[PDB]
RNA sequence: UUGACCUCAAAUCAGGUAGGACUACGCGCUGAACUUAAGCAUAUCAAUAAGCGCAGGAAAAGAAAAUAACCAUGAUUCCCUCAGUAACGGCGAGUGAAGCGGGAAAAGCUCAAAUUUGAAAUCUGGCAACAUUUCUUUUGUUGUCCGAGUUGUAAUUUCAAGAAGCUGCUUUGAGUGUAGACGAUCGGUCUAAGUUCCUUGGAACAGGACGUCAGAGAGGGUGAGAACCCCGUCUUUGGUCGAUUGGAUAUGCCAUAUAAAGCGCUUUCGAAGAGUCGAGUUGUUUGGGAAUGCAGCUCUAAAUGGGUGGUAAAUUUCAUCUAA
RNA sequence: UGAAAGUGAAUGCAGGUGGGAACGCCCUUGUGGCGUGCACCAUCGACCGACCCGGAAUGGAAGGGUUUGAGU
RNA sequence: GUGAAGAGUUUCU
């Protein structure tokens, strides 16, 4: 608050910090971010490097409604699972494998990092990294696409 | 169909159904009465002078310069072969 | 100028911004008039429901064609296999789209089932006053204020806990069927005009 | 000569209408500069200030010549998000939307294009009569006559359709009076209680003692800090006007009520907006970039045609919509 | 990660080396040895993307690299 | 805009 600012213990100093050679005149170098090819270029080219110039194709009128896919990892899937599913398929062995919708849970790739049991399941994606499809064979289970 | 998000007919497969005919897209054909209604007022307003211009070097067999004069006329190509076929049976109507 | 830690500044304040300053101090009166307005309408309107039945659609897009929300109004093919006039549908309260079309059978049908328990569960109360007429109902005694949704809730689509691992499945390979299904749509158009010439230039071999 | 039609005049002709003011919000036109870019001309300030025209209680927009590319959505407006993003910019300083999704609210429709052609079935005005009133102030009906109108007023149709049939279909608008609830009610309230004693004080509304009310200890006044002195505060039924076919069985019932919609087999079909779209150029504007919108000039269309699908051009497909 | 089309992180105890907190075991008082070893730094590698390769219609699976990334 | 000439199916005077 105002009570616990600087203001109030420099309340008596006559130049309020600022300085009595320099001051606290208005803009000296310039409004914004403006000079930083001629006399900010040292601030700029050593602490935003990159920032001047083009790079890269325009794209007009670009959605990201069909680009939209999230990506979850292999050491994740069985957490997208209830806890009841979990205790029910995973470690034991029953005659039919649980489904883990990936898209249902919110993501568009299925990517391979990690582990995964040895306990075989079916695994439903839009996309599939070529690393996750072999290790959830490795694992037993199979990778069916969707839509 | 695939069913696949990736593919020349990908897309979730459901039960395809005959979607009902639109009134709306009705529109653009030809009725036979507003055909006789063009067909006279054909007959009693004659031709634009671009049109004229454009049946004398289809009649000369310049294809080309009759092309290039549609198309600068009214525009687009796609409007100057459209014209362009309309006054070439016009002409073998009137031959 | 420019010589402190962070991001350069992107303030966009350079125009007379202190004109058009938008304060929500009249945010909880604005919640209570629309409490009170919605309250009037209730009372005016009763024993009708608050809220119309709506159809439940697909949104578009592959970011959101697995959910389920609630569309404008039914379409006309709905109401036609409901049994439905669409100039009475409005009278009974069920919204009619014009727009929207019935592309599968899936959304015919769980629009017409929606349409069918509205009916079913739906008091029409006579016209003329113990004068039944064909459609409506004698039994208007105990008619009351009930809300849609809980009779009619947009439910989301269930998804399979287990099935068996076919064979078929444990043949199929989903990476190599994703690269080669995009490579055959992206040289679709060249492997086209392969076949034209194919077809067009071989043909100067027969005379 | 007269009459008819057309066009154009005049009347202090009969009846009307407009101006002006208010501009917080609203719809447009016109339109800067200071300033920032550490200078400065493009840019920025800003499609702002000033100027001008025009409304209402809201205005404007609005039921796709709309998005999308999906398992597709579905009038307009507003909020959150998209997003300080795509993009624009001496690519410098800076600027900067839209689809989807969630929510508030949701309401749909009307004409022109058709031969009623066995009947202009349409409308205004004068006169007369009969009703009506927030109201002797308001608003209609009927009769007759004269005008408007065939260079087109009525009816079914507006593309979501629809018409002509063929063809089975089924059946309804308007007065009064009682019980709850509704704008305003008010003859305005049963709406509760200390002004007892002692001290100080000019004055007790201060302190102390003895009490009271409280669904009322919000506030104000009274000669100083008053729940009980006063106005008030809290709670609370009933008189009256009006709506009282506003609603209920709105009874008792006036008398609506015999000619008018609906699904369905079938075909013939299915009229759909022009100096408009579009193209070039110029200016301006936009995030819109080989033109986003607007405007001037030139050219100037078509009927499965035309618009849109954000890179200019040609060709072939597809999706969506149906402008002037 | 790349401009993008796209691809997309375990050889191992989620690796080795050095210093290293705390802890445990001994020697005897030491600025003592032994064993693991949190954090952090330095370093040698491994994996993902990009680039440069060979590269045995479409695909780039294995083998690589003096490299490159705001990665695991 | 309307009518006559001229120039090596046309528009220049």
């Amino acid at each position: 608050p105002t009570h616990t600012s600087k203001t109030r213990k420099l309340r008596g100093h006559v130049s309020a910090g600022h300085g009595r050679i320099g001051k606290h005149r208005k803009h000296p170098g310039g409004r914004g971010k403006a000079g930083g090819l001629q006399h900010l270029r040292s601030h700029f080219d050593k602490y935003h490097p990159g920032y001047f110039g083009k790079v890269g194709m325009r794209r007009f009128h670009l959605m990201k409604n069909p680009l939209w896919r999230p990506t979850v990892n292999l050491d994740r899937l069985w957490t997208l699972v209830p806890n009841e599913t979990r205790e029910k398929y995973l470690g034991k062995n029953t005659e039919v494998a649980p489904v883990i919708n990936v898209l249902q849970s919110g993501y568009g790739k299925v990517l391979g990092k990690g582990r995964l049991p040895d306990t075989p399941v079916i695994i439903q994606t839009r996309y599939v990294s070529r690393r996750a499809e072999e290790k959830i064979k490795q694992a037993g289970g199979v990778v069916e696409l969707i839509a | 169909a695939p069913g696949l998000v990736v593919g020349l007919n990908k897309g979730k497969t459901l039960t395809k159904r005959q979607l009902p005919e639109r009134p709306s897209r009705r529109k653009g054909h030809l009725s036979k009465r507003t055909a006789f209604v063009r067909s006279i007022v054909r007959e009693v307003a004659g031709f634009a002078p671009y049109e004229r211009r454009v049946m004398e070097l289809i009649r000369n067999s310049q294809d080309k310069r009759a092309r290039k004069l549609a198309k600068k006329r009214l525009g687009t190509l796609k409007r100057a072969k459209g014209k362009i076929e309309e006054l070439t049976s016009v002409i073998q109507s009137s031959r | 100028a420019i010589h402190v830690k962070g991001q350069l500044p992107n303030a966009h304040f350079h125009k007379d911004w202190q004109r058009y300053v938008k304060t929500w101090f009249n945010q909880p009166g604005r919640k209570l008039r629309r409490r009170q307005a919605r309250q009037t309408k209730a009372a005016k309107i009763a024993p009708r429901p608050v809220e119309a039945i709506r159809p439940a659609v697909k949104p578009p897009t592959i970011r959101y064609n697995m959910k389920v929300r609630a569309g404008r109004g039914f379409t006309l093919e709905e109401l036609k296999a409901a049994g439905v006039s669409r100039r009475v549908a409005s009278t009974i309260g069920i919204p009619v789209d014009h727009r929207r079309r019935n592309r599968s059978e899936e959304s015919l049908q769980r629009n017409v089932e929606r349409i069918k328990v509205y009916l079913a569960h739906l008091i029409v109360f006579p016209r003329k006053a113990g004068q039944p007429k064909k459609g409506d109902a004698t039994d208007v005694s105990g008619a009351e204020q009930t809300d849609v949704a809980a009779v009619l809730p947009i439910t989301q689509e269930a998804v399979e806990e287990a099935k068996p691992i076919t064979e078929e499945a444990k043949n199929f390979n989903a990476f190599s069927t994703l690269s080669n299904e995009r490579a055959y749509a992206r040289y679709a158009g060249a492997r086209a005009a392969f076949q034209k010439k194919r077809a067009e230039e071989a043909e100067a071999k027969k005379k």
